[PDB]
RNA sequence: UUAAUUCCGAUAACGAACGAGACUCUGGCAUGCUAACUAGUUACGCGACCCCGGUCGGCGUAACUUCUUAGAGGGACAAGUGGCGUUCAGCCACCCGAGAUUGAGCAAUAACAGGUCUGUGAUGCCCUUAGAUGUCCGGGGCUGCACGCGCGCUACACUGACUGGCUCAGCGUGUGCCUACCCUACGCCGGCAGGCGCGGGUAACCCGUUGAACCCCAUUCGUGAUGGGGAUCGGGGAUUGCAAUUAUUCCCCAUGAACGAGGAAUUCCCAGUAAGUGCGGGUCAUAAGCUUGCGUUGAUUAAGUCCCUGCCCUUUGUACACA
């Protein structure tokens, strides 16, 4: 296939980031769309060479945590393929966007810290940088389908299935879109 | 006719000064030899505390000691070589000479 | 209340309890003119844009 | 608190509600039917086989980890 | 033509075990359906002719890899021995399921005990493996 | 096939042993004290059951016959190994023992070794671990 | 010679007679 | 190059001291200390207790 | 993390004031010459010398060099 | 017609991956195997790389045999790709046109750069004080 | 400005020394060099099989050094392009490139009444010195249990347990001085732990191509303290030793405990790193829940700050200098 590289049986062509913020630090359409999100790395050296992994790669590396899934890539890429299969059926159109969709929309974009004057303390609210809402939207999704799929039948391809279909709707079920919007409304509480 | 000289050392440029003796003698004496091949060196490690009581901060000594092997083959009767081989003895390389 | 887009123009330095805030002039893609000085969290490059829910509270240059 | 009584082996009505109920569901794998029908993963597996193996589901693509279904095509 | 290399051998094993079984005459010994694999294994095998199984998986390492004797057999039937509030560690096989699973190839004509020890593919051996090879790939065409 | 057959038994009473219908026969027979997985396998192994049912499919004649291979160790050809039970101090008879009989014996043993006073039953006596277990960082749940 | 110690062992024990 | 002459132990009465005389360049790291600095220690028997010396 | 010590500073300065004619804009002939006309004991401090040799002398072209 | 055989290999990680490129039909066999039954077979398409960029066009005219040790089951797979592929460059500068190379150099390394150029990390050692090479264990106070 | 009293600048200072850096070992690059029947390759001939070819760790000797080994050199320097910088020191990006900070060893001036007299036939003083505080044998003890602390291991499950099948490593060590005591292929008996036979190896030669685990493919299980967990316990079976009771170690059936992710608090760590996962060395007659090394799979977050905790400076005050 000189031609273009489907991601297994998924189509990187016609899939648009609406979102101009996003457009910059997500990596999928063109260039950086193949077929593995299972690569070498060399992405941790330098600062913003993050920016560029492929956003399922991104999403492949979040999903395995807690111990006993560390270094466990190859079970994590089976997930994340079974689960493409699962929101392509559920939902018809293509699981690229709905994981981008999703990736936006549960991203925060103003969130609370602690700032100077530091005499004493005070809590004021700041913007995330693009990176950190790609960031925060992926780590959010992943323990969303951990957390759901943690002592229940609803096995976990099929659960992260559940909370891409929700976000990707901006759905307020979705574990992503509660937290993001605890931290807009904690956000509002201190500015 | 198939004479072999194990040389051993501790030291790399002492056995390679005694190697390249050897070889310019086996030439230069008109004789059929295959050049030193350089066997795998073997690394005598042991690592020990550095403290003789107990009460230090937990440190360890990790003393090394590598030794390196060189053997050359020969096509000859043994009394020209045991001439040369007789020359340029350094108190650090070790010989070991076997016939068939 | 509408939000509104802005590209940071430029970084000036680095705010906060621990250093956790970073200080930038960000201009609006909107109006041409307005810039305004605002902390953003996360990391952040020079040539990028913010998401401001409100387009009119500003950052104090420290 | 709560205690999730799932059945071993099948009740008439409830065969009747796998049967005409799964052949719509877009998406049907034994834990989605074990979930809607309360029963046990073995028994909701071994119907999904015997109902494949009878011709009315669809099979996707099958795994040791996840096995996974869809209705068959009407059109 | 294909050899025993370009099939998967995920089909292979269980095609030739189930050839040995349609001849159904394997010098099978008393203790079968009583016996554990390995004292790194808790329980008897799932599946009640696993014998032929291995019969069949000793036969094609012995293909693959020859003049293997009974102490690499247990070698490579090894796992785990999770040694349970202990760590793990890894334990052999049970050295009489290797040695009567290679008397039973060596009394039917596909193995030989073998100078260097062990037991080789003797050219009958080769011929059934390479033949069902071909069987298995015309199959999955 | 798959239906909840006819006369399928919810509750079994074997040995006064409380088995399940709905668990699978091999961990179904393992309830009683003194039959574990392993010989609960082999025993379902002889008796020429399917382990494939559940423990409420089978017949009442099919229980029997596997309640006697499991009461009749060498009868059906078990060595001497698989034994929970091998060469008591007393009877000398290598066979298995079951939920109130091993009850019997472990109580009986333990109740022997304290009135021949041997250290084992003395540990035992004065409620302390058995098997030279450091007691001095370890056992407190039980000891308060 | 009979014994016949290993390069390891002999180097080793060559060192200890200096020592 | 350089020299240095350490002589410790009971000095002058019963607590011990460390006298040290040096004269010229001394280096004390890295490698090259293996074959240009040339060390010695020993003890010596006086009627007090042992005198260590240390010389470089 | 890339500051030079005055070792090889000083040796710098030395070699352009006694054989200025020689080195050049080129780094790998002036390490060359470098090579040849100072007896360096070592080859990471031959290369480090040849470096900064190569930054002084791409800048008297400029002119006001101080050292 | 004459000899027209090219030995190159391919390291990522402790493992090394050598493949035996020579004229003939499109044959491409990992100690015996086809492509199509290396293990995990999860990472298939990672050792189709080269063939379904570079075309079965360009590899039907020659034939190669790979040869794999060390290291363990990802690493063998990132040196089997990385050697065929390095392989093939090194056989279409060598006994074709040069123009051809650059075509199929240009096209694999803009891809990516992991088909030529071996990553050089290796596992750092331990030292004392700790489980690992930088994790260290538990200081205890009071 | 730097990792740095690292440099550039300012400049009554100029020029230097130790520590820093350099240095040494290792990590990665060479289709270039010198070399290999104790490393292997490509061909070639025979030999087996499937339908000319395919596979061959089946055999055997002509070319060779890519693959393996260890010697010499080469290689990378902020060198090249662009910005910021008193336009200096240098920093940031980007190209070409195997590397654009690999890790450790070493380590100043001086100090502490820090630890060791249970490492020393290093050693002053005191004590004992024949019913010994010496030296040996015989037994017990350092393992003793209402309790409070510290380092660890297995866990609490489905990304999981179980049973099959498939398929990949790197460091090592190996017959003892007295020393007795080695690593083991292969074969028959046995369910297992072992047992009995004949060999190899003092070693790139034999164990050995070190068929490791995780992982990977397919059955069983179905949210139940459950096929999770494996403490505690009975009985029997093997091995070491002069002897295992107070179970040395190992095997088998049996027994099926608290534990639903852990309060106050708190430890370690930024790339082949954390963590998972197994494998050797030390101890060793018996012998890893320790430590010390080695691969294997391989991330989330950060390129910052003095907020907390420490430490070091400069200014300042002092009636303190055993501070």
């Amino acid at each position: 296939t000189p031609d273009i590289k489907l991601f297994g049986k998924w189509s990187t062509d016609d899939v648009q980031i609406n979102d101009i913020s996003l457009q910059d630090y997500i990596a999928v359409k063109e260039k950086y769309a193949k077929y593995l999100p299972h690569s070498a790395g060399r992405y941790a050296a330098k600062r913003f060479r993050k920016a560029q992994c492929p956003i399922v790669e991104r999403l492949t590396n979040s999903m395995m945590m807690h111990g006993r899934n560390n270094g466990k890539k190859l079970m994590t890429v089976r997930i994340v393929k079974h689960a493409f299969e699962i929101i392509h059926l559920l939902t018809g159109e293509n699981p690229l966007q709905v994981l981008v969709n999703a990736i936006i929309n549960s991203g925060p974009r103003e969130d609370s810290t602690r700032i100077g004057r530091a005499g004493t303390v005070r809590r004021q609210a700041v913007d995330v940088s693009p990176l950190r809402r790609v960031n925060q939207a992926i780590w959010l999704l992943c323990t969303g389908a951990r957390e759901a799929a943690f002592r229940n039948i609803k096995t976990i391809a099929e659960c992260l299935a559940d909370e891409l279909i929700n976000a990707a709707k901006g759905s307020s079920n979705s574990y992503a879109i509660k937290k993001k919007d605890e931290l807009e409304r904690v956000a509002k509480s201190n500015r | 006719h198939r004479i072999r000289i194990t040389l051993t050392s501790r030291n790399v440029k002492s056995l390679e000064k005694v190697c390249a003796d050897l070889i310019r003698g086996a030439k230069e004496k008109n004789l059929k030899v295959k050049g030193p091949v350089r066997m795998p060196t073997k690394t005598l490690r042991i690592t020990t505390r550095k403290t003789p009581c107990g009460e230090g901060s937990k440190t360890w000594d990790r003393f090394q000691m590598r030794i390196h092997k060189r053997l050359i083959d020969l096509h000859s009767p043994s009394e020209i070589v045991k001439q040369i081989t007789s020359i340029s003895i350094e108190p650090g390389v070790e010989v070991e000479v076997t016939i068939a | 209340q509408p939000i509104k887009l802005a590209r940071v123009t430029k970084v000036l330095g680095r705010t906060g309890s621990q250093g956790q805030c970073t200080q930038v002039r960000v201009e609006f893609m909107d109006d041409t003119s307005r810039s305004i000085i605002r902390n953003v969290k996360g990391p952040v490059r020079e040539g990028d844009v913010l998401t401001l829910l409100e387009s009119e509270r500003e950052a104090r240059r420290l | 608190r709560d205690k999730l009584n799932n059945l071993v082996l099948f009740d008439k009505a409830t065969y009747d509600k796998l049967c005409k109920e799964v052949p719509n569901y877009k998406l049907i794998t034994p834990a989605v039917v074990s979930e809607r029908l309360k029963i046990r993963g073995s028994l909701a597996r071994a119907a999904l086989q015997e109902l494949l193996s009878k011709g009315l589901i669809k099979l996707v693509s099958k795994h040791r980890a996840q096995v996974i279904y869809t209705r068959n095509t009407k059109g | 033509g294909v050899t025993v290399k370009d099939v998967n051998q995920q089909e292979f094993v269980r095609a030739l075990a189930a050839f040995l079984k349609k001849s159904g005459k394997l010098k099978v010994p008393e203790w079968v359906d009583t016996v554990k694999l390995a004292k790194h294994k808790e329980l008897a095998p799932y599946d009640e002719n696993w014998f032929y199984t291995r019969a069949a998986s000793t036969a094609r390492h012995l293909y693959l890899r020859g003049g293997a004797g009974v102490g690499s057999m247990t070698k490579i039937y090894g796992g785990r021995q999770r040694n349970g509030v202990m760590p793990s560690h890894f334990s052999r096989g049970s050295k009489s399921v290797a040695r009567r699973v290679l008397q039973a190839l060596e009394g039917l004509k596909m193995v030989e005990k073998d100078q260097d020890w062990g037991r080789k593919l003797t050219p009958q051996g080769q011929r059934d493996l390479d033949r069902i090879a071909g069987q298995v790939a015309a199959a999955k065409k | 096939s798959l239906v909840i057959p006819e006369k399928f038994q919810h509750i079994l009473r074997v040995l006064n042993t409380n088995i399940d219908g709905r668990r699978k026969i091999a961990f179904a027979i393992t309830a009683i004290k003194g039959v574990g997985r392993r010989y609960a396998h082999v025993v379902l192994r002889k008796a020429d059951i399917d382990l494939t049912k559940r423990a409420g499919e089978l017949t009442e004649d099919e229980v029997e016959r596997v309640i006697t291979i499991m009461q009749n160790p060498r009868q059906y050809k078990i060595p001497d190994w698989f034994l929970n039970r091998q060469k008591d101090v007393k009877d000398g008879k290598y066979s298995q023992v079951l939920a109130n009989g091993l009850d019997n014996k472990l109580r009986e043993d333990l109740e022997r070794l304290k009135k021949i006073r041997a250290h084992r039953g003395l540990r035992h006596f004065w409620g302390l671990r058995v098997r030279g277990q450091h007691t001095k960082t370890t056992g407190r749940r039980g000891r308060t | 010679m009979a014994v016949q110690i290993s390069k390891k062992r002999k180097f080793v024990a060559d060192g200890i007679f200096k020592a | 190059k350089g020299c240095e002459v350490v002589v410790s132990g009971k000095l002058r009465g019963q607590r011990a001291k460390s006298m040290k005389f040096v004269d010229g360049l001394m280096i004390h790291s890295g490698d090259p200390v293996n074959y240009y600095v040339d060390t010695a220690v020993r003890h010596v028997l006086l009627r007090q207790g042992v005198l260590g010396i240390k010389v470089k | 993390g890339r500051v030079r010590t005055k070792t090889v500073k000083k040796a710098a300065r030395v070699i352009i004031e006694k054989y200025y004619t020689r080195l050049g804009n080129d780094f790998h002939t002036n390490k060359r010459v470098c090579e040849e006309i100072a007896i360096i004991p070592s080859k990471k401090l031959r290369n480090k010398i040849a470096g900064y040799v190569t930054h002084l002398m791409k800048r008297i072209q400029r002119g006001p060099v101080r050292g | 017609g004459p000899l027209q055989s090219v030995q190159v290999f391919g390291r990522k990680k402790t493992a090394t991956a050598v493949a035996h490129c020579k004229r003939g039909n499109g044959l491409i066999k990992v100690n015996g195997r086809p492509l199509e039954m290396i293990e995990p077979r999860t990472l298939q398409y990672k050792l189709l790389e080269p063939v379904l960029l570079l075309g079965k066009e360009r590899f039907a005219g020659v034939d190669i045999r790979v040869r794999v040790k060390g290291g363990g089951h990802v690493a063998q797979i990132y040196a089997i790709r990385q050697s065929i592929s390095k392989a093939l460059v090194a056989y279409y500068q060598k006994y074709v046109d040069e123009a051809s190379k650059k075509e199929i150099k240009d096209i694999l390394i803009q891809y990516d750069r992991t088909l030529l150029v071996a990553d050089p990390r290796r596992c750092e050692s331990k030292k004392f004080g700790g489980p690992g090479a930088r994790a260290r264990y538990q200081k205890s106070y009071r």
